RNA sequence: UUGGCACCUCGAUGUCGGCUCAUCGCAUCCUGGGGCUGUAGUCGGUCCCAAGGGUUGGGCUGUUCGCCCAUUAAAGCGGUACGCGAGCUGGGUUCAGAACGUCGUGAGACAGUUCGGUCCCUAUCCGUCGUGGGCGUAGGAAAUUUGAGAGGAGCUGUCCUU
RNA sequence: GGGAUAAGUGCUGAAAGCAUCUAAGCAUGAAGCCCCCCUCAAGAUGAGAUUUCCCAACUUCGGUUAUAAGAUCCCUCAAAG
């Protein structure tokens, strides 16, 4: 796993704590704690980790690539965040924040409204675009497959709700 | 979804995956994504 | 969530405000109050038992259920309340907002109020399939020897015998019943009268649990 | 000649023994708990009797199973109703009810006779690590 | 399904269709959830999941079918002795009468037709539906109950608004 | 309405520096499944719970006894049959 094998290399800032298993993780934004796999072994110095796979079995392998993508994501998370954008297109389709839930309205009777969860930031730009932040990749990922799941992306005109950077295939309808 | 005993990339794009035990292929063109059954 | 129990005593109509027919039940729901709280460390479950209905006090040679048992006027001295006829529980209600003894009034329903009524259904005896289980019945003529007759019972080898659950003639009604989303149109706090909409289970003179509706 | 002894209730002794279920496999401790309700671990018993011991299992909840039986092993029932047949995962048995779990499991490796039935009445066994049945002084078994 | 075979039944395992009562499978007719589309929308096509419930009345014919009229969300396909005659019918078929065509010298004959033509049984056991008595449930009782289980229910249209 | 799911749809993610819904992990998802609703139900021989009622003399000291609370016979009946 050479993934595996690549050792994070921790900010001066950021501090990694691992105990047992579990790693708790803490920086400027925010701490993360998670428990890793029990079979690797995480090698701590002040300004990089390196995780150790104990046998070259497949099982050891593959966890030994997923810890240290988990534990890298962690690090970077807590440093720097990640963030999402969503981009809605069409007319009359708009994004409004009600407090920290955020509001969307696409072509439907209803209001749609997206409650904002802990570690995360809902940000609307022109109406148009929505931006998720938070520490957590994977919170972050979340959110923004349920926002753009509120409508995804047609087809035909392309209206609906999509990733700002996401390509979308285009048909002619007539 | 094409479900097929005979499950082969269509295209070179195509890339044969197997989720939860099923042979299966993931492409660009949606015509192409198929599942083993 | 309330309940009361009452007798039926029949049917009338009611004109609504807007000048509707409104067939509606009378049920009587004097003399009930609380004589036990169940509660979960006791009993394991929260319940107010009411008891509806003042029967005569114990006497030596009593003979009939119209005077209480020495047991039974035991039960309702606890709740220092005169012995009663019938006796239910509901758990339904919250027990803290009951004391025991407490009389229940009619007036803890409210007129638009939507409620539950359970009561056992009239009894009609031995009744064959046609009108216990509303099966139809085979040709009148053309030769026909089969009228009221239940039909086939089964296939063939293949059971070899009658499934459970097979339609027969046997003891019709007499079956606790609930009617559901039934509706308080008035309460007679003088004569202790619940005027229900629409029509409940059981013959005049039997006993009705009226409760708040389960489902809203 | 004939020698051959055989127990009685007169001479018959039944302990109360205590096993824990906690890191377990169903069907290795179920096949144990068999032997002990059948008296098979003792040098007087007798097929016509009852020679066995009484048997507490603790932390059936905690009892384990192997591959993907949790979901994929499943009990049916029947009701002698047409079309009433009613299943449950044995995962799911065992989060609602692992005593039945236990139970079962152990029922089905005892014999389906009047003293097979009376054996299987000699097994106690409780989710958690708590027992009711300290005045029968049980003592702790560990499985072979 | 049409057959092949001739293994249980010839000291009898009643046979078509309908009626009554169903019950099960899913290769799903409708309704629910999806993928792909040569999917603009409205509609469709095709495939996957799904058996919870639902799945109409007539004309003709003994009919099963099938065609037709009018509907419906839909008018599903199969198994259960082509389910069910000690539950019903008895129109067809499969006795004795008679006739036509036809064949036969004839007596007669015909998966050709035509008309007429006896459907028995007081339920012992299991099974099923109801309804009591005994004993048990470590004193004898009266009331109120928990719910391990088990059964039931489970369908859809149209219209208005957006 | 709730919980868990199907076909699906994903998020994070390596084996496999990419990619990938899956392997670890995390979501979402049917008239279906388990409930929610209705009815029966402790012969549930695993026979459960609560409240109340009854509680003495004899005796060979083994136990018996009619009586208690209670319930029936029999009788007048119906909302029951
Ligand atoms: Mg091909
Ligand atoms: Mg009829
Ligand atoms: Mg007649
Ligand atoms: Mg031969
Ligand atoms: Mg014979
Ligand atoms: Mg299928
Ligand atoms: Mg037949
Ligand atoms: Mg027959
Ligand atoms: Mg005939
Ligand atoms: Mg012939
Ligand atoms: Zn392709």
């Amino acid at each position: 796993s050479r993934v595996g094998k690549k050792i994070i290399d921790i900010p001066s800032d950021v501090t990694v704590t691992f105990d047992g298993n579990h790693v708790t993780v803490k920086g400027p934004k925010g701490e993360l704690s998670r428990t890793l796999n029990e079979r690797m072994t995480f090698k701590q110095e002040e300004n990089t980790i390196e995780v150790v796979r104990p046998s070259d079995s497949k099982e050891d392998r593959t966890n030994h690539g997923t810890t240290r993508a988990l534990l890298n994501n962690m690090v970077q998370g807590v440093s720097q965040g990640y963030v999402k954008v969503l981009e809605l297109v069409g007319v009359g389709y708009r994004a409004q924040m009600q407090g920290k839930d955020l509001i969307l309205n696409v072509g439907y009777s209803h209001p749609v409204e997206i409650k904002a969860e802990e570690n995360i930031t809902f940000s609307v730009e022109k109406n148009t675009v929505v931006k998720v932040e938070g520490i957590s990749k994977e919170q972050v990922g979340a959110l923004a497959s349920n926002i753009r799941s509120v409508r995804p992306p047609e087809p035909y005109k392309g209206k609906g709700i999509r990733y700002q950077g996401e390509y979308v295939r285009r048909k002619e309808g007539k | 979804m094409k479900v097929r005993p005979s499950v082969k990339p269509i295209c070179e794009k195509c890339k044969v995956i197997k989720r939860k035990g099923k042979v299966m292929v993931i492409c660009e063109n949606p015509k192409h994504k198929q599942r083993q059954g | 969530t309330k309940g009361i129990l009452g007798r039926k005593i029949g049917m009338t109509q009611v004109f609504g405000e807007n000048g509707e027919l409104i067939p509606v039940t009378v049920v009587e729901a004097k003399e009930n109050v609380v004589l036990q709280k169940k509660t979960v460390e006791v009993d394991g479950y929260n319940a107010i038992q009411v008891g509806f209905e003042d029967k005569k006090a114990y006497k030596k040679d009593a003979k009939s259920n119209k005077y209480a048992n020495k047991p039974a006027e035991g039960h309702a001295k606890k709740a220092d309340a005169a012995p009663k006829r019938f006796i239910r529980e509901f758990r339904n209600v919250d027990v803290d907002a009951y004391e025991v003894g407490q009389e229940v009034s009619v007036d803890t329903f409210v007129a638009g109020d939507v409620i539950d009524v359970t009561g056992v259904s009239k009894g009609k005896g031995f009744q064959g399939a046609i009108k216990r289980h509303g099966q139809s019945r085979g040709p009148m003529s053309h030769g026909s020897h089969f009228h009221r007759a239940p039909g086939s019972v089964g296939m063939a080898s293949d059971a070899s015998r009658v499934f459970k659950g097979q339609k027969m003639p046997g003891r019709m009604g007499g079956n606790t019943v609930t009617v559901q989303n039934l509706e308080v149109v008035q309460v007679d706090t003088e004569n202790k009268v619940i005027l229900v909409k629409g029509n409940v289970p059981g013959p005049k003179k039997g006993l009705v649990e009226i409760r708040t509706s389960i489902k809203k | 000649m004939r020698q051959t002894f055989m127990a009685n209730e007169s001479n018959i002794e039944r302990k109360w023994y205590v096993i824990d279920a906690e890191g377990q496999t169903l069907g290795r401790l179920s096949s144990e708990v068999a032997s002990i309700l059948r008296g098979k671990n003792k040098v007087t018993y007798t097929p016509h009797v009852d020679t066995g011991d009484y048997v507490i299992v603790i932390n059936a909840s905690k009892i384990e199973f192997t591959g993907n039986k949790e979901t994929d092993k499943v009990y049916y029932r029947h009701s002698n109703h047409p079309g009433g047949i009613k299943s449950i995962t044995a995962g799911e048995l065992r989060r609602t009810n692992p005593e039945r779990l236990i139970e079962n499991s152990i029922k089905g490796m005892l014999p389906s006779t009047r003293l097979g039935e009376k054996q299987g009445k000699k097994l106690f066994v409780y989710g958690g690590a708590e027992h009711p049945h300290a005045a029968q002084q049980p003592e702790n078994y560990e499985l072979r």
